[PDB]
């Protein structure tokens, strides 16, 4: 009855790819770009709205970057809400691990078990999976600072400086030519604004088509969310725009 | 027995979700409406399309009430519509008052509607909904707002914007017309303007909707004798209200 | 119900009675207190006759089983956390079973664990379970040394579950034996405990308290 | 194909994932088992795909119980859990009736298994796996029985199953008699396997086993494999 | 036939369901095997298979209870799976109501349970015919059964390859041996002859003839190897 | 409030000679201080000779023999009519009492038949089934009436040979079925004498590699 | 049902020649109260079998329903309902029975005591009797609750034996089914004398007479007991 | 909910999943596993494409099960991880009822039938993972290492590899493998780890990643750096060769 319906999203190809897999990725490549670039004192996230409207409350607006915890911070590309879902389960999942060893959740855990999560979606269940690909930076006190990636695949890896959704191949050609491994957080704004103006599909890079955020180093980790303001004004600090 | 247990929304190689284009394009297809915000309130509009002129038009309401400070209005599907309202008052109610002892903030309630619509675009044997929503509410820590909510899930704030048919037409007369220093009756205005281009046929009191979510009206209340409990914020406006400023479009 | 095992250079020595009661009734003097789990392991029960003679026939089953899924001897640790984990699933239930599960193996030598209903599970040298077991602790540790003859120390287990069955009144009818080496175990026969007592009292100048 | 159910019948009156199963059995290793009022042989060719593939790790000849052996042919994987069922069912039996478990109940439980498939719980696909179950009981004496994915099981004096099963089983026909001792029916898999093998058959490429009443069901070591190979190649030279 | 034989559930546009006329050509391609009852006993003669000259032959009388057995045609799988069933049947009729089953209401029960399958999405419809000899309350019964459902009360009957000589031998014979009262082995042998007119190529061994027999004054008793030579 | 269990009185015997089994019980059914009938057998025969009988309360008793009746029937349907030997049985028996092991069947259980080698067996069971092949058992409530009578008069216990001074034991020997015949009829006067649940009949089950016979005697009614 | 409510009392029947007798009052007592009268606690399945209830009242009628659905569901596609494959007294019996055990093992049992009496299609008496625990035998004379203290002695002079059975004729049973009653009405506190008697005989079939009434009772010498002891007036 | 068949035969009796999940294993980067006389290594081939990688965090291809047993693994990483993670669970078990580690030998076989229940039931792909499993048994010094297909085999090897240019290593292995005289010194078995990865990883030591076992569980990964100076020792000799045929 029902089974002439089923796309069978849990399938190898003849090659031995996952079509869904494949599908998401590629409508994650024709989404918004997210960089993030990390350095020896803090970590910077910077990612282009793809939603662009005068009329868009740009202050009461997240659509890329995303708390996970006080320590670890998310940057998305592609479906919003499937990501919002993952970012929620994600919160849940590190407020538990909290409750149960009183100790803050190390990113790397958390990021597998989102990445776990992906897996098991393209697996089992006929469901189709999530077209979400995520950029995690955070701090722990094992790796310090740590920047993940993770796709649509269930994949995760580990990055100095990465790129998601779309012109990532030239963003990373860039980053690997510009990028030091001594370089500094302002060091890293200043690489990751660039990139993001050089690789844009639109005229110019402006502060209304951008989140930023920061995560510093005292003992504690200041996550920081640039609001339009200081994203204008480190805009035109870095060269990239003037006014 | 439902075997439908798998996903009925899948990527294609081109990587699109097609059920969800095809809610769009469905949206798309639905009568007109708008939210505009101001500076002292959120005003929502939209037409009322009678199937018959037999039929009693007052009887059902594109616009609809979430809670008593959040109002919500659509393009698209009528029943997609009522369905998601009813289930929006549900888990404003259960998933938020009855934990906090008070209503959801704007935000909450609209990411809470946009996991429903979510699911339906992932979930086993089911399509996505068939509308776009509008969403216009008020709390303490976060004042006004005015969001969109999409059949792919996602939402969106805005200061101004319009959806359906004119969607195009009408958001650029908002982008003409708006400002950060617009009062309630100055939105409702422009509003009526909006919707005065983006109708053809009458345009009265009787063809169209139109709610506020402004100041408290504790005449709607229903009790006295509580200082800290003021009246609803969302009120929609009376067919002669409505004819009173279309005098004076 | 009165049961002993203990190991020593030889090995390990095993013996058992034969009474089973219910109350003041003794229902039967002809029950196998020991199960032959297989040629290297041997069960002793005490307390529950059903509850411990198809408990320990399950664990042979389940160490036939392992046999042969992991083509080798189960360990004495393992076979007896088996039935361990077993009476603990089935801990406050009403089971009411004190076994010891006795082996040799290559692995760990000559083993001795001592498993009740209450889920303890310890490995030990000498160990008695039963109604009488204190007579028999007594006999043991009054005459017991490492440095055992094969039939001095299979006396000794003898000549203590014949106490046992004498002074305490559950325990009695025939005294089972048993020697477990590196070839497994040896039954060493059924000495019914009428007779026995006399020949004991005659050849030990014991038993001095009964007439005779 | 896919258009279909898995449990779906052929015009002919065939069920298609059991017919496919039976092909793929067909590229299946070989197997051979021959059965004598002395006792059952089963011999595997072992098939080791590479010459650092330690050989010894290739068991297609297991242990169901003291008193049933099983030799496998096809995808060995999907044996693994029937193997599992027929050693707990043996045990089983034992517990509750204190006695060995008749070889052909054995086999009919693991039948039992075959088309449990489909969409209680049912397993997607039928087995990919042949299997010939040796044993003896105080019944009827030594047994073999050929058990296919099919649900069917059938007792054979002797049968080959896998790759060459067609002339393997010939030279069965031709080779068997009601008076065959035990090292004639050793000596007839050897020369059968050594045929039906791409291979120079040697003590490491191939598997020997034995039921007999006495041992109980014994694997054959490289060493009495090679003495036997020996013996057959003494006999093959001066016929 | 194409577009329409793929399941259980899809009705052709003649008002066919082609699944359940494949488990039938399934049974169409099977051992023969009959049936024939007077009014004081009932015999199954079936002509066991066997793959080769070393292989045993298949099974195909199987004892449903002391009073009631049958034969199978086709799937052994499905016909060990409905003789389970209806030896439960019988057990569930003696143990709650001290009662031997009707074999009216076995096939009944029978009807029913493939009826089950032959309308449900997912899962097959049998692929075995039955013949089924029981001796009630009311005498002695045949019953023959197909996976679609449909089971039929008759004195004489035969399903498996080359069916029809033996079911036109019993349309001969029938004034002959439904007379048959209180002989048994007058029916044997006039079971033997009609599973013979249904030969070709082939002769009746010991090895290859099983003979089952119910009645009055003889239990469900299956007769293979020396036992049936007294009829060959 | 509801007591799941009840009393039915009655005494069962069992002993096993050379070659033949012999099982014996009272027929009388009682409840309290009131007779039910004076003819309801509790010793029944279930096949492959073996006579089984599970005394004590009746409803547990004709569910177990039922069960076991069962047990015999679907073991011949699934091994190829393979007779059950008399272990076998009482390991089923064993399964299938401590299969309520925290409900358990308030009855003592005793069968008798051949064994493999052709010789006398009987096997019993307490309510929950641990079981034990010996050669006389008695069950029931005239049981500790009856089993010190039989340890004296089988196995011959506190018997030496006259004169040895106490040192040699009386030869244990097999008794003939009219010597067990006798002593049961006289253990089941004595019960019905001493043992107010015992009495109005007596049915013997003999189990010989011939098949299995019955013997009715009378009893008191008092 | 953990205590009974509503409650019938004793029931009494025994064997003869030709068939099996049964008979009990048509009272229902709530506790110490006779609270209804005329219930009919006798209740013929077919023309050859009678089941006579005592206890819960409401379980008795859950046990006729069962009864009734029982007639029904054997009437369903049966040609020989009314003859070779009618419902047999061993049918009927063995059936309650299963369910009385059943309820008990449950822990939720039917608070009653069943006596199945009938004739078999060969001609045979069957009488039988089963209760909440599940305890079935089978007596040439049975009877519940009081009547099995007082009603089978006086019923067990007539048949104390099987071989007692030819020699008793339908009306030596019916006398002494009527005395018994009678006995019944004078020491059991919660006993009626309005009664009902079935006769299921292997000639004339089911003869069922209600609302009959105990008869002949000697109340006479009541006149001369005066006083518990030393008294005289 | 969802238990459509997946895995079904093919008409010449082929699963096709199976064989798709073999083709992504032969797509995944390449592993190999060698023994010695007393000493177990596992080589593993990293994507030179990555470049801005930090090696500090990423996942290693060779993950351990318990003290004593490691897992390298080609195919997809995260059908890798769920496997990793079963087979630890199901080590503690063992370990928790037993009171002994588990053999090399066990763990592969607990591997080796999850993945076949992969391949057998409904709603499920297969893994899409190849698996050698290498330690030492508990208190016994003879190497172990074995491999695990999707389609559930298992079999032990004395050198193996998995992966993309799997043919090419296992020819080097072939040639230069003697079952007579394996490797008796751990720095043997690593330059051959080493050169036979080398045949494959074109590019240099920065993408290849060696492991050692040995008994008494100790497992340690090798640097970098002395992984440059296995290659650059296997270089010299290699242009030694090409000197001493002038
Ligand atoms: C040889 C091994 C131990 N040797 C014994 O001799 C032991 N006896 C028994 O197990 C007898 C066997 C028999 N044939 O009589 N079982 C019962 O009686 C039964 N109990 C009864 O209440 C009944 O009958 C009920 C009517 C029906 C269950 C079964 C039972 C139930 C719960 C128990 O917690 C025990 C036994 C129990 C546990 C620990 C020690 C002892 C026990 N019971 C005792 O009587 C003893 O104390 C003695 O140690
Ligand atoms: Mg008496």
């Amino acid at each position: 009855g029902s089974r002439r319906y089923d796309s069978r999203t849990t399938i190898f190809s003849p090659e031995g790819r996952l079509y869904q897999v494949e599908y998401a990725l590629e409508s994650i490549s024709h989404a918004g770009t997210a960089i993030g670039i990390m350095a020896s004192d803090g970590i910077v996230l910077a990612a282009e709205r793809k939603v662009t409207s005068t009329l868009l409350e740009q202050d009461t607006s997240t659509e890329k970057l995303y708390k996970l915890n006080d320590k670890i911070a998310v940057a998305v590309a592609g479906l919003t809400a499937d990501a919002e879902i993952l970012i929620n389960t994600a919160r849940i999942h590190a407020q538990n691990y909290l409750k149960t060893y009183n100790e803050d959740i190390p990113v790397e855990i958390l990021v597998r078990r989102l990445s776990d999560i992906k897996q098991g979606y393209t697996q089992h269940g006929g469901l189709r999976p999530f077209g979400v690909s995520f950029i995690y930076a955070g701090y722990d006190d094992r790796y310090g600072y740590q920047l993940y990636t993770s796709n649509p695949s269930g994949n995760y890896t580990g990055w100095k400086a990465i790129s998601v959704g779309a012109n990532t191949s030239a963003a990373q050609t860039l980053l690997q030519m510009d990028y030091k491994d001594d370089m500094k957080v302002d060091d890293a704004i200043e690489l990751a604004l660039k990139t993001l103006s050089k690789t844009t599909d639109s005229s110019a890079l402006t502060y209304d088509r951008l989140e930023f955020a920061t995560i510093r180093k005292d003992g504690e980790v200041y996550q920081k969310i640039f609001k339009p303001q200081e994203i204008k004004d480190i805009l035109v600090k870095t060269g990239i725009t003037k006014k | 027995t439902d075997r439908y247990s798998f996903s009925l929304t899948t990527f294609s190689p081109s990587g699109k979700l097609g059920q969800i284009d095809y809610a769009l394009t469905a949206v798309k297809q639905g009568v007109t409406s708008l939210g505009i915000k101001a500076t002292n309130g959120v005003v929502i509009a939209t037409e009322k399309k009678s199937s018959s002129p037999l039929a009693m038009s007052e009887t059902l309401s594109k616009v609809s009430l979430l809670t008593p400070d959040i109002g919500a209005v659509y393009s698209g599907m009528g029943p997609d519509y009522r369905v998601l309202v009813d289930k929006s008052r549900k888990v404003a109610h259960t998933s938020y008052k009855r934990i906090y002892g008070e209503y959801p903030p704007t935000k909450l309630l609209v990411s809470e509607v946009a996991k429903i619509m979510q699911e339906a675009t992932q979930s086993g044997g089911v399509r996505p909904f068939g509308v776009s929503l509008l969403i216009a509410g008020h709390d303490e820590f976060n004042g006004f707002s005015l969001y969109q909510v999409d059949p792919s899930g996602s939402y969106f704030p805005w200061k101004a914007t319009a959806i359906g048919k004119g969607s195009v037409a009408a958001k650029t007369f908002l982008e003409k017309r708006w400002n950060d220093e617009l009062e309630l009756e100055d939105a409702i205005h422009i509003a009526l303007l909006t919707l005065k281009e983006s109708v053809e046929g009458e345009f009265n009191g009787d063809t169209i909707e139109l709610a506020i979510i402004g100041d408290e009206n504790p005449d709607l209340l229903g009790y006295t004798g509580i200082p800290t409990d003021k009246g609803p914020r969302f009120r929609k406006l009376t067919s002669q209200e409505i004819n009173d400023r279309l005098e004076a479009l | 119900t009165t049961t002993l095992a203990f190991r020593f250079q030889g090995g390990i020595i095993v013996a058992v009675d034969s009474r089973a009661t219910a109350g003041n009734w003794v229902a039967s003097q002809t029950v196998k207190k020991v199960i032959e789990i297989n040629p290297f392991l041997l069960g002793t029960m005490a307390g529950g006759a059903a509850d411990c003679q198809f408990w320990e026939t399950w664990l042979g089953s389940q160490c036939r089983l392992h046999e042969l899924r992991e083509k080798e001897r189960i360990s004495v640790a393992a076979a007896s956390k088996i039935l361990s984990n077993l009476v603990y699933q089935y801990k406050g239930a009403g089971l009411s079973m004190g076994t010891m599960i006795c082996g040799y193996t290559r692995k760990e030598g000559p083993t001795i664990y001592y498993v009740d209903s209450d889920g303890t599970r310890l490995k030990g040298d000498i160990f008695c379970v039963g109604s009488g077991q204190t007579f028999a602790y007594g006999v043991l540790d009054s005459n017991y040394k490492w440095d055992l003859s094969v039939e001095d120390a299979l006396y000794l287990g003898k000549r203590s579950i014949l106490a046992a069955a004498h002074r305490d009144a559950y325990s009695g009818g025939s005294v089972n034996l048993y020697h477990v080496t590196e070839d497994g175990w040896i039954y060493h026969g059924n000495h019914d405990v009428g007779e026995l007592f006399w020949k004991v009292k005659e050849e030990e100048g014991s038993f001095n308290n009964v007439i005779g | 194909e896919y258009d279909r159910g898995v449990s779906t019948f052929s015009p002919e009156g065939r069920l298609f994932q059991v017919e496919y199963s039976l092909e793929a059995i067909k590229l299946g290793s070989t197997a051979i088992g021959i059965a004598t009022k002395e006792g059952v042989v089963l011999g595997v060719e072992k098939r080791a795909t590479s010459p650092l593939l330690e050989s010894d790790s290739i068991e297609k000849i297991v242990e169901i119980d003291r008193h049933i052996g099983c030799a496998m042919s096809g995808l060995t994987a999907d044996a693994r859990s029937m193997i599992e069922h027929a050693r707990t069912a043996a045990v089983t039996h034992n517990l509750y009736y204190d006695e060995d478990i008749n070889v052909e109940s054995l086999t009919q439980s693991v039948c039992d298994l075959a088309l449990r498939f489909g969409e209680e719980r049912l397993m997607s696909r039928p087995f990919g796996v042949a299997l010939l179950i040796a044993g003896h009981d105080a019944d009827d004496g030594y047994q073999l029985f050929h058990a296919e994915p099919s649900g069917t099981f059938y007792r054979y004096n002797a049968k080959a199953i896998g790759s060459g099963s067609e002339g393997a089983q010939a030279e069965l026909l031709n080779e068997w008699h009601s008076s065959l001792t035990l090292k004639e029916a050793e000596l007839l898999v050897l020369k059968i396997l050594k045929q039906v093998m791409e291979e120079k058959l040697d003590e490491n490429n191939a598997q020997l086993s034995c039921i007999t009443k006495q041992d109980g069901f014994k694997i054959y070591d490289n060493e009495k494999t090679a003495e036997l190979i020996k013996e057959l190649k003494e006999k093959e030279a001066a016929e | 036939r194409n577009n329409y034989d793929g399941d259980t559930v899809t009705f052709s546009p003649t008002g066919r369901l082609f699944q359940v006329e494949y488990a039938l050509e399934a049974i169409k391609q099977g051992s023969v095997t009959v049936g024939l009852r007077s009014n004081t006993h009932a015999v199954l003669v079936a002509l066991k298979r066997n793959a080769d000259e070393l292989s045993s032959y298949q099974k195909k009388i199987i004892k449903c209870d002391e009073h009631m057995g049958l034969s199978l045609a086709g799937l052994a799988p499905d016909a060990r799976v409905l003789s389970n069933y209806l030896r439960q049947q019988c057990n569930y009729s003696s143990l709650v109501f001290n009662r031997k089953l009707a074999v009216e209401r076995a096939g009944h029960l029978l009807c029913d349970k493939a009826q089950k399958n032959t309308q449900s999405y997912g899962g097959r419809p049998y692929g075995v015919g039955l013949l089924i000899i029981g001796y009630d309350k009311s005498g002695a019964h045949l019953l023959e059964f197909q996976p679609s459902g449909n089971v039929t009360e008759l004195y004489g009957t035969a399903i498996g390859a080359r069916s029809q000589g033996a079911k036109t031998y019993l349309e001969r014979t029938l004034d002959t041996f439904i007379k048959i009262d209180g002989n048994p082995d007058e029916l044997i042998k006039a079971g033997v002859e009609a599973i013979s007119q249904s030969l070709r190529d082939e002769s009746l061994t010991v090895d290859n003839l099983s003979i089952a027999i119910v009645g009055k004054d003889t239990p469900f008793t299956i007769y293979d190897g020396e036992a049936v030579a007294k009829y060959i | 409030q509801f007591n799941p269990y009840g009393d039915n009185g009655g005494t069962i015997l069992g002993i096993a000679g050379e070659d033949f089994a012999v099982l014996a019980g009272d027929t009388r059914n009682i409840t309290d201080y009131s007779i039910n009938s004076r003819y309801e057998p509790k010793v029944f025969d279930c096949g492959d000779n073996i006579v089984m009988s599970a005394n004590g309360f009746a409803a547990d008793g004709d569910a177990l023999v039922k069960r076991f009746k069962n047990s015999v029937k679907w073991y011949h349907f699934d091994h190829n009519d393979k007779k059950l030997s008399i272990n076998s049985a009482a390991r089923n028996i064993q399964h299938l009492l401590y299969g309520k092991r925290f409900f358990p069947y308030y009855v003592h259980t005793i069968i008798a038949g051949l064994d493999e080698d052709g010789k006398g067996a009987v096997y019993s069971f307490d309510p929950v089934g641990s079981y034990e092949r010996e050669q006389c058992r008695a069950g029931g409530a005239a049981a500790s009436l009856i089993m010190p009578f039989l340890d004296n008069q089988v196995n011959f216990k506190n018997q030496y040979e006259p004169g040895t001074n106490g040192k040699v034991k009386k030869p244990l020997k097999y008794l003939s079925v009219e010597e067990v015949i006798k002593l049961v009829r006289d253990s089941f006067t004595s019960a019905t004498e001493r043992h107010i649940q015992v009495g109005d009949g007596l049915e013997i089950l003999i189990v010989t590699k011939d098949g299995v016979r019955k013997e009715f005697y009378e009893l008191k009614r008092d | 049902t953990q205590q009974p409510i509503v409650t019938g009392t004793s029931v009494i029947s025994m064997k003869y020649d030709n068939g099996v007798i049964i008979a009990a009052d048509n009272l229902g007592s709530y506790g110490s109260l006779l609270r209804f009268n005329g219930v009919e606690r006798l209740i013929p399945v077919g023309d050859n079998t009678v089941v006579g209830i005592s206890g819960d009242i409401s379980d008795m009628q859950h046990i006729e329903r069962l009864l009734k659905d029982l007639v029904t569901e054997n009437a369903y596609d049966n040609p020989l309902a009314d003859a070779e494959e009618a419902l047999e007294p061993s049918y009927i019996f063995e059936y309650l029975a299963t369910v009385m055990y059943q309820r008990r093992s449950k822990m939720n049992p039917l608070w009653n005591a069943i006596i199945v009496a009938g004739v078999q299609s060969n001609g045979d008496q069957f009488l039988r009797y089963v209760n909440l625990l599940g305890v079935t035998y089978s007596s040439p004379t049975l009877a519940t609750g009081f009547g099995a203290h007082m009603a089978n002695p006086l019923l067990r002079k007539v048949v104390d034996r099987e071989s007692d059975i030819p020699k008793t004729t339908v009306q030596v049973a019916e006398e002494a089914i009527v005395n018994a009653m009678r006995v019944l009405y004078y020491r059991d506190a919660r006993s009626s004398r309005n009664f009902s008697l079935a006769i299921i005989d292997k000639n004339t079939g089911l003869t069922f007479k209600k609302n009959l009434q105990v008869e002949n009772m000697k109340w006479d010498f009541a006149k001369d007991i005066k006083g518990y002891g030393t008294q005289k007036i | 909910g969802y238990d459509r068949a997946l895995s079904i035969f093919s008409p010449d009796g082929h699963i096709f999943q199976v064989e798709y999940a073999l083709e992504a294993v032969k797509r995944g980067t390449c592993a190999v596993g060698v023994k010695g006389k007393n000493c177990v290594v596992l080589g593993c081939e990293r994507r030179s494409t990555l470049k801005l990688q930090d090696t500090r965090i990423t996942p290693s291809k060779v993950s351990k099960i318990d003290s004593h047993v490691v897992l390298s693994f080609s195919g997809l990483n995260a059908d890798s991880r769920i496997l990793i993670e079963k087979a630890r669970v199901e080590a503690q078990s063992h370990r928790l009822t037993l009171e002994d580690p588990v053999t090399v030998e066990y763990l592969t076989r607990y591997v080796a039938g999850v993945q076949q229940r992969y391949t057998q039931s409904g709603g499920v792909r297969p893994f899409g993972v190849s698996t050698l499993i290498a330690g030492f048994d508990p208190r016994d010094d003879e190497p172990k290492l074995y491999q695990t297909e999707p389609s559930g085999i298992y079999s032990s090897w004395s050198a193996q590899t998995i992966g993309r240019n799997s043919k090419t290593v296992r020819e080097f292995l072939e040639k230069n493998y003697d079952r007579k005289e394996p490797p008796a010194t751990v720095e043997e078995c690593v330059k051959l780890t080493v050169r036979s990865l080398l045949e494959v990883v074109q590019t240099g030591a920065k993408n290849i990643e060696i492991t050692v076992v040995k008994p008494d569980s100790d497992i340690v990964a090798l640097s970098s750096e002395e992984i440059n100076q296995y290659v650059t020792q296997i270089e010299q000799e290699k242009q030694e060769q090409q000197e001493q045929d002038k």
